[PDB]
């Protein structure tokens, strides 16, 4: 904390006061008593959102409009943020990007499997994960003549290590084997990147924040084989990451886990990971985790990763406005509490 | 007779995802067409809609049931009314966004006569 | 039976909006695409209701497919999954509902 | 403001019973206040007075209300979206379209023999009717501006794609403006023509190769009928059988084969493709921007009938006896609007409430949950005084 505010001390100061826009539990309970979705935006015009939703005007105003501009601010905020960073800061801020990046390439490649339009597949791509050959992914089938022809002068290109094109061209099985490959390769790399030039204070607790995105996507990958792949063992293991709290002993058991009880018997071992698979919302489960080691990186002061924790607590809190925002459209209140509060 | 096991889908975007995760429709083996129409408002054509319900109730024939959105059927509506058969059966069911409306239901035109 | 479908068909169809937006991408042209077969499928009967006999169906679940090859979207592939689950139960009810008018 | 106006002025419409009084500097009558006092004397005053309408029931004059502040934000709207397409065609003024005198003469002018135009709209006629007629005029006119800029907008990609047809890049051009025997066949038995686009790079390695490349080719047929700064067009004349093989030979070469027949119709199709959708730009031009004009005029006197009516029924529902309102439009000299306002919130405010009455120079707005709200929609801190702002 004594060579942080060099490069970092206007970037840290304006993330903590984006910080104190997380909305509290109060300003959601002040949330889940709207009736319309017009008295939805007038209650978070009163928050740092502040017309946000301006050029709406009552009419076109539906629940996945909330959802584009709320994350729209976010996005231009990541943009402001990263524009001012320099140096170790601005290639931590293209590493955070780099996830998104991925999940774009295997959302661009599925929409010309299905043969569905270049300019409504890329409407739902991420605004954060952009490289500017992203829309040439729509160019040609097969890996190799994506990969030799577009992503060779991308960022992704050091992340194709263990790709292997036996020159079957693409289904939807084998892009998913190459999303969850690529974020492998990608995990590893940046949690190398953490582990060499971050300096110290945000190298503990970013390793803790990035091997739980590690954990929940071996646990996603191997719970997510059972129904709907038949892989073996020794072509699993190629995607799971190998940084996380759950490697060395859990994920070898996770890949021979042909049952639900071969995933719940492997992660009654691990300390922190116990009783998400008994009862619940398992994916609540992952969000509530996500957030109590979100808040708990804000704690620490002099720490790059305060934007990581700042991102995905903001990601959540769009989120649970997206889900309060289509509780009060549908006219479902059962479950309108089911928000993750611990700001 | 029994020759008939495929229900078609004419219905808005979301509401097609939906009824495709439970699996109804298909891209059949016999004619490499589906047995589905996925409509966007504003951003598809009242021709289209047209050609997909003549196609499965008259120029299809293992159609057993053809469910279809009220809000879409209205644009077609001379079309709807025009197909009077119960082999493939025409339903209408409640659009997203929208409750019944009686306004819009072919089969409760031709019940109205006799009784 | 048309505001019991209608409502089972919102209900499903809402929740299906809401998985779309929360996860960060549009999952109906992946679906599209996966499928190739008809799950649920349907028999023909007759049943006699007064004189005349009248057309009837029956759903049957045809295990051809389970979900589809398309979710590890990590953290946000949940909501997918799930999505499914309460479409299936309601696409159901659509089908037994569906019988009656025929 | 100071680019919104270039011969308007920004108004107030007040309306205060004719008992009113100023506390600003007590001892005035309200006509000599306005003139003397409000800001240094600058102040235009108009009268606006506007004659009684039926009122059926309290309950009614609720809903009316209700549908004064809607239609008129809707008309604000319309107006908006006007403006907005007279920019976007490329009218702009120095002293119209971003202030425009109504009817060509003066905006303050306009509002001082302002006292209720009758275009449809008569003083014995019910209340409600109206209020629906001049929000009906506006929106069908709305649409109308809306649907003719769409075709217009459709119209400039059909010509802007037919130019690349007639001269441009090759991959979406052929000659067409030219037609001769001997350079374009496909009107034989045996011969047709197939145009090779070819990269300038590659264009040496083009004429030596050509005659090789299929089999029965017409000896010396390759000559550079037209050029670009990126590729060169081709003509080689050749044997029927060989179309086939000749294009398959040469996308293999690196060189692009460019579909051109020598089919009349298609000729004759492409030249009129260009010229059609020109003509068709040009007719919706001339009508879009007249539309437009003419929408303008009648969407703001019909903005101005419903705030001079939404004044007239909030004054009546608010304060009561007296049945006759002492209603005065100031023109206000630019950039001294909030100055005005406040020398106006003090002088009169009383009336509303002791407590009611606060210093606001400038138009506060709220809308932070429900304890914090304002708008005629929703209120929790208002105008003490009824008062509603006219800005152009």
């Amino acid at each position: 904390g004594v060579y942080f505010n060099i490069d970092n001390g206007f970037i840290e100061g304006v993330v903590r006061g984006y910080r104190n826009g997380l909305l509290s539990n109060n300003q959601y309970i002040n949330l889940t008593q709207c009736d319309t979705l017009e008295d939805l935006k007038l209650q978070l015009s009163s928050t740092d959102y502040g017309n946000f939703l301006s050029s709406v005007s009552s009419e076109s105003l539906t629940t996945s409009l909330i959802q584009e501009y709320a994350s729209s601010k976010l996005y231009h905020e990541f943009n402001y943020i990263r524009d001012q960073s320099s140096g170790s800061t601005r290639k931590f801020m293209d590493y955070i990007t780099y996830g998104y990046m991925i999940d774009n390439v295997a959302l661009m490649i599925t929409g010309t499997i299905h043969d569905r339009d270049k300019g409504e597949i890329l409407q739902r791509c991420h605004p954060l994960g952009w490289f500017d050959t992203l829309p040439t992914l729509s160019v040609a089938t097969d890996l190799e003549s994506l990969y030799e022809t577009v992503l060779v002068d991308t960022p992704l290109a050091p992340y194709f290590k263990n790709c292997f094109d036996t020159a079957e061209e693409l289904d939807d099985m084998n892009i998913e084997i190459i999303r969850n490959k690529l974020y492998k390769a990608y995990l590893e790399d940046f949690y190398n990147f953490v582990t060499e030039e971050i300096p110290e204070p945000a190298k503990e607790c970013m390793q803790t924040l990035l091997g739980f995105e590690a954990d929940r996507r071996s646990i996603n990958i191997a719970l997510n084989s059972l129904q709907s792949s038949d892989i073996d063992p020794d072509l699993k293991s190629d995607l799971l990451p190998n940084i996380g709290k759950l490697y060395p002993l859990a994920t070898f058991h996770l890949a021979q886990a042909q049952d639900f009880e071969g995933v719940r018997a492997a992660l009654a071992n691990v300390y922190e990971y116990r009783g998400f698979l008994e009862t619940g919302n398992l994916e609540d489960h992952f969000y509530q985790l996500e957030m109590e080691l979100c808040r708990d990186a804000f704690t620490q002061q002099f720490a790059i990763s305060t934007v990581w924790a700042w991102m995905k607590s903001k990601e959540q809190e769009v989120r649970n406005i997206t889900w309060i925002a289509e509780c009060i459209a549908q006219n479902q209140r059962e479950r309108i509490n089911n928000y993750i509060s611990v700001y | 007779a029994e020759k008939r096991t495929l229900i078609a889908v004419i219905a808005d975007e979301d509401t097609t995802t939906g009824l495709l995760l439970a699996g109804i429709g298909q891209i059949t083996p016999e004619t490499q067409e589906k047995n589905f129409f996925v409509y966007q408002e504003g951003k598809t054509t009242k021709e289209e809609i047209t050609d997909k319900f003549n196609h499965f109730t008259e120029e299809r024939d293992d159609i057993a049931i053809l469910l279809i959105n009220q809000h879409i059927a209205e644009n077609i509506r001379a079309r709807v009314d025009s197909f009077t058969n119960a082999f493939p059966a025409i339903l209408e069911i409640p659009s997203k966004d929208h409750p019944y409306d009686p306004e819009k239901d072919s089969v409760l035109k031709r019940v109205r006569k006799l009784f | 039976a048309k505001q019991k479908m209608g409502r089972v068909m919102q209900t499903a169809a809402f929740s299906l909006a809401e998985v779309s937006y929360a996860t960060g991408e549009n999952i109906g042209y992946q679906v599209q695409e996966s499928v190739s077969t008809a799950r649920f499928k349907v028999r023909a009967r007759q049943e006699n209701v007064s004189g005349v006999y009248l057309s009837q169906f029956e759903s049957y679940i045809d295990p051809e497919i389970n979900d589809f090859r398309l979710t590890g979207l990590g953290r946000g592939g949940q909501q997918v999954q799930r999505a499914k689950e309460i479409y299936s139960r309601a696409v159901e009810t659509l089908v037994e509902l569906a019988s009656l008018q025929t | 403001m100071a680019t919104a106006l270039y011969t308007a002025n920004d108004f107030i419409l007040i309306s205060l019973p004719q008992n009113a009084q100023p506390v600003t500097a007590p001892g005035s009558k309200t006509d000599s206040w306005f003139n003397e006092t409000l800001i240094g004397g600058r102040a235009f005053v108009s009268d606006f007075k506007i004659p009684e309408f039926k009122i059926g029931s309290l309950d009614t004059l609720i809903v009316e209300s209700e549908e004064l502040s809607k239609v008129d934000n809707q008309i604000g709207a319309s107006i908006g979206k006007i403006i907005e397409i007279l920019q976007g065609l490329n009218e702009t003024s120095t002293n119209a379209y971003r202030t425009l005198p109504i009817n060509n003469m003066p905006v303050p002018e306009y509002l001082e023999n302002f006292q209720w135009q009758t275009r449809k709209f008569k003083l014995d006629k019910s209340i409600k009717d109206l209020i629906t007629l001049i929000s009906n005029e506006s929106s069908q006119l709305d649409a109308d501006v809306r649907a003719t800029y769409a075709n217009y907008n459709s119209a400039k990609t059909n010509l802007a794609a037919a130019e690349r047809k007639k001269t441009g890049d090759l991959s979406v051009r052929s000659l067409h403006d030219i037609v001769k025997p001997e350079d374009f066949v496909l009107n034989s038995e045996h011969l047709t023509t197939v145009l090779v686009a070819v990269p300038k790079s590659l264009k040496s390695d083009f004429e030596k190769s050509y005659e090789t490349l299929s089999k029965n080719v017409v000896p010396a047929s390759a000559s550079v009928i037209a050029e670009d700064a990126e590729y060169v067009l081709f003509n080689v004349h050749l044997f029927k059988k060989n179309v086939q093989e000749f294009t398959t030979a040469a996308r293999e070469k690196k060189f692009i084969p460019r579909e051109f027949n020598y089919s009349e119709e298609l000729i004759d199709q492409l030249k009129k493709e260009h010229d059609s959708a020109a003509s068709l730009e040009q007719s919706l031009r001339v009508q879009l921007v007249r539309l437009a004009k003419t929408a303008y005029v009648d969407v703001f006197i019909n903005w101005f009938h419903i705030k001079a009516l939404r004044v007239y029924v909030e004054s009546v529902l608010r304060y009561g006896l007296p049945p006759h309102f002492n209603i005065k439009i100031i023109a206000v000299p630019p950039k001294n609007l909030s100055k005005c306002k406040s020398e106006l919130i003090d002088a009169f405010g009383f009336l509303g409430g002791n407590a009611f009455m606060k210093d606001k120079k400038g138009k506060i707005n709220k809308q932070d949950t429900s304890l914090h709200q304002y708008a005629s929609l929703v209120d929790t801190e208002y105008e003490p005084f009824v008062m509603y702002i006219i800005n152009l």
